């Protein structure tokens, strides 16, 4: 069985590490809910 | 048993020990979180039972006690915060600009951010704090990276 666990409130926090990229892509989404990369 | 807003660890005792498989989100008494981490199995909160109302496999979105509730969106300009809660792993927040996953039905958001499989089902907020999505639905780009959808639901 699954069972939830309480980890937090959902807030904004200013002054967070700024990270990742912010890349363009072409996929396909299937009806099994799964993306692929289009090329 | 616990309902308070809030994001939540989605566990199972199945396996060796305590394990993480998702993350959801508690709002106005509904927890939302990915399909594939629970396939729509019924969760436990406590003593108390959360029950499926709404899910579908194409979206890979699932929501408990009540129809989805999240329907605030990206703006297609701002920076975003992921509040990824990682396995055996306190709640962090990071903040990135999103990228896009152009579709034949049009474009989403997408956040690049790797993280464990665990992880899935993690908010995406704006400035204001709304869930604008869920991160856990992606693709393994060219260089072994993860990339995952803004993933939002509708609500009726
Ligand atoms: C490309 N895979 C994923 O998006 C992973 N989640 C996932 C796994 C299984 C299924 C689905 C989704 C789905 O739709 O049906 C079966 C995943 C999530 C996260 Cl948070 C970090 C990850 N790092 N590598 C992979 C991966």
């Amino acid at each position: 069985d699954m069972y939830i666990e309480r980890a937090g409130d959902i807030t904004w926090e200013k002054d967070a590490e700024v990270t990742g990229n912010s890349p363009r892509l072409d996929v396909a989404l299937d009806e099994s809910g799964d993306f692929s990369l289009v090329e | 048993g616990e309902t308070t807003d809030g994001v939540y660890r989605v566990m199972t005792r199945r396996l060796l020990g305590s394990t993480q498989v998702g993350v959801g989100v508690m709002q106005e008494g509904v927890f939302h979180t990915m399909w594939h981490v629970t396939k729509g199995a019924a969760l436990r909160s406590g003593e108390g039972r959360l029950d499926p109302y709404w899910g579908d496999v194409k979206q890979d979105l699932v929501s408990y006690c009540g129809p989805w509730k999240l329907d605030a969106a990206w703006d297609g300009l701002s920076e975003v915060q992921l509040l990824a809660v990682p396995p055996g792993e306190r709640a962090k927040n990071i903040q990135t600009l999103p990228g896009i996953f152009k579709t034949k039905d049009g474009d989403i958001g997408a956040v690049a951010l790797d993280y464990p499989a665990g992880t899935s089902g993690s908010p995406i907020l704006d400035k204001c704090g709304r869930v604008i999505g869920l991160y856990g639905n992606g693709v393994v780009i060219k260089n072994g990276s993860y990339v995952s959808a803004i993933t939002q639901g509708k609500r009726e």
